[PDB]
């Protein structure tokens, strides 16, 4: 998963 | 003071409904005895039942008989169940003494009480600050709330920001995984109001969900947020925590749009998802004309189904979290979907639906769900 | 046969009922890998759907259009995750090599698969003792399993007796707290010919309840020799199932039904049902509900000055001199409610002794002072009491 | 509790 921040 | 304590006479239902609300979240041992209970106050203008926890407020007003004044503080779960599990007929309430007297038909209860004098004095609501269709409250906070994070030890994500000025309300909330942010315009009083607050989600979204019935709600901002109307009130102690800057995630562009059915996707991901190893991931390869949505490795099984959909733009590979891809095409409550792209490790901007070959600008709606991929 | 592998198509729904079925019974949870999955096989003009779990086998057989032979063995719970969430069309199974291709609609599966050579070669099914609708299998085990125990350590109290005389079938279970018996008339394939067995009752009440439909459900048990050694099938509406028996002797349970009644009373037992767990509201522990029969009212009372105490009162037929008596009230509202009455009789002695509870049709009886002997039905619901404070 | 038993 990735981050928005 | 008077000899005669506390004594009256109500519906069941109505009696029954009103506690079961206010007594929902009441704490079940908690270190300071009285808040486990609930509080009556019969006065002229009928009975008021009452719930505290020092961070949240619950009171609901019924109209009742009062054939005396006086407060009693009883077992909260108690006395929900009881009056749910009553026969439908009247209930007569009597307070005697340390003790209460309750009587529907033909079964009769004498229930143990709290000294009233250790009950603490409920908040106080700030003045009203607006108010708004309990309709679409329910709404607003259903779509904002499912984004937000759901595991308190790290809280910074377990609230919903709540951002007024003037009549435009302005609702987000964000697990760093995914972002909900809608817009709507209240009844603002006064204009030129501009507040900033971040309420816990989830008690913010218990008190949205129990008002479909729905009146017109009242928010009051003063620190704590006030829901009050349609009989019932509640005050909510706001979180400390830094809401991140939010707008600067939201791309004003796309290098990719898409737009598909909404259910027709629902359904597609739920199934592919099924060999998807922990529910992980779900790959999308659109190109023109066509998604082909695929997930699993040879560890259990491998899905892929393909879709019908409007593209624009080049072909690209995408993939994303299922259970937070469907939490997104569940909360537009449209027919369709709009998907802003860009490539496959920026965040992809979702939007509600009822140009050439260059970038395509993001189109202005009341409602966004913005969601980051996954690696591949 | 020959090269292509097993392949077949039939319809969603039947084949997700089916698979849904083997893998209810598969609970299977972990490894070993053998037993996590289910087995298909396709011959003649249907599918066969296996599996098998410790005690009890499922096989539900359902009609498809065989293209060509063969057997596969592909994950249970999976498969019937899989054939529920698919669109309502044909649904296309190849298997190629060590997986299994699965097309219906748009919508495309490659499984993988696990040797059949490891999947257990299940139990045969004994000769058919006999078949009785499902409806009333339903609601026969359905009383009679509610009162059995669900305990470890005594396995004796954790089955259902099965009594076959002719065309009667005797049921029972018994926690020794609390006695069920009903008897019903089957079809019977040996009248006549005797028998008795004793089945687990968790098993054999979960598929009595998934049974519901539906067909006549027929018991296998022996030729007998005679009974037989050492298996139950329950077959019918397409699906088949053996679950091994349990070695324990059930009680002796007639001595313990009482001849006579010293007082009799009877009730609604719907109104009865919810004053009962209304009171209980406040009885400390979910212990004891206490009732105090005079004639035409009986008190329910319960709870402890440390949360509350709480009185109903409803109306009674009663005949005799006044009694109080205290019950679980969770084992009296699960005597009520497998009564399937509108009234209930409650045979009575002392507050020591059993109490007998009766179904009563809507309005039929008739009883002045005398003892009362204890009138005969086809169900008995048998509760012993709690000592009273 | 009582028996039957
Ligand atoms: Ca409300
Ligand atoms: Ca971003």
């Amino acid at each position: 998963q990735a981050d928005l921040f | 003071v008077g000899l005669t304590d506390l004594t009256f006479r109500l519906l069941r239902e109505s009696f029954a409904d009103a506690v079961s609300w206010v007594a929902k979240n009441l704490p079940a041992r908690p270190a300071v005895p009285v808040l486990s209970g609930v509080l009556l106050t019969g006065s002229d203008n009928g009975l008021t039942i009452s719930g505290f926890d020092y961070e949240v407020s619950a009171e609901a007003q019924v109209g009742a008989e009062i054939v005396s004044p006086g407060s009693v503080l009883v077992s909260g779960r108690l006395l929900s169940d009881i009056t749910r599990a009553l026969p439908n007929k009247p209930v007569d309430v009597h307070v005697e003494g340390n003790r209460v007297a309750l009587t529907c038909g033909n079964a009769r209860f004498s229930l143990p009480t709290m000294p009233v004098e250790d009950y603490p004095t409920l908040p106080t609501l700030p003045e009203e600050t607006g108010l708004l269709p309990a309709e679409l409250f329910a709404e607003a906070i259903s779509q904002v709330a499912i984004a937000a994070g759901r595991d308190d030890t790290l809280p910074m994500l377990t609230g919903i920001r709540v951002e007024i000025l003037g009549e435009t309300v302005v609702l987000a909330a964000t697990d760093r995984f995914r972002l909900a942010v809608r817009e709507l315009k209240w009844s603002a009083s006064s204009p030129d109001i501009e507040a900033a607050v971040l309420v816990p989600a989830k008690t913010l979204a218990e008190a949205a969900k129990a008002g479909i019935g729905g009146s017109d709600v009242r928010l009051s901002l003063g620190g704590l947020l006030g829901i009050s109307g349609n009989g019932k009130r509640s005050t909510t102690r706001l979180l400390d925590a830094e809401f991140p800057k939010f707008r600067q995630l939201l791309p004003t562009e796309h290098t990719a749009v898409a737009t598909m059915d909404v259910a027709e996707l629902i359904e597609a991901i739920k199934l592919v998802a099924l060999v998807a190893d922990r529910g992980a991931q779900v790959r999308m390869e659109f190109a023109d004309g066509s998604v082909r949505l695929s997930a699993g490795a040879d560890d259990v099984g491998r899905a892929e189904e393909d879709l019908v959909v409007d593209y624009a733009g080049e072909p690209l590979t995408i993939a994303f979290n299922p259970t937070y891809l469907t939490d997104g095409l569940s909360s537009l409550r449209s027919e369709r979907v709009s998907f802003g792209f860009t490539t496959a490790g920026k965040s992809a901007l979702l939007r509600p639906v009822s140009n050439g070959n260059g970038p395509f600008p993001a189109v202005s709606t009341d409602y966004v769900y913005l969601l980051m991929p996954v690696r591949l």
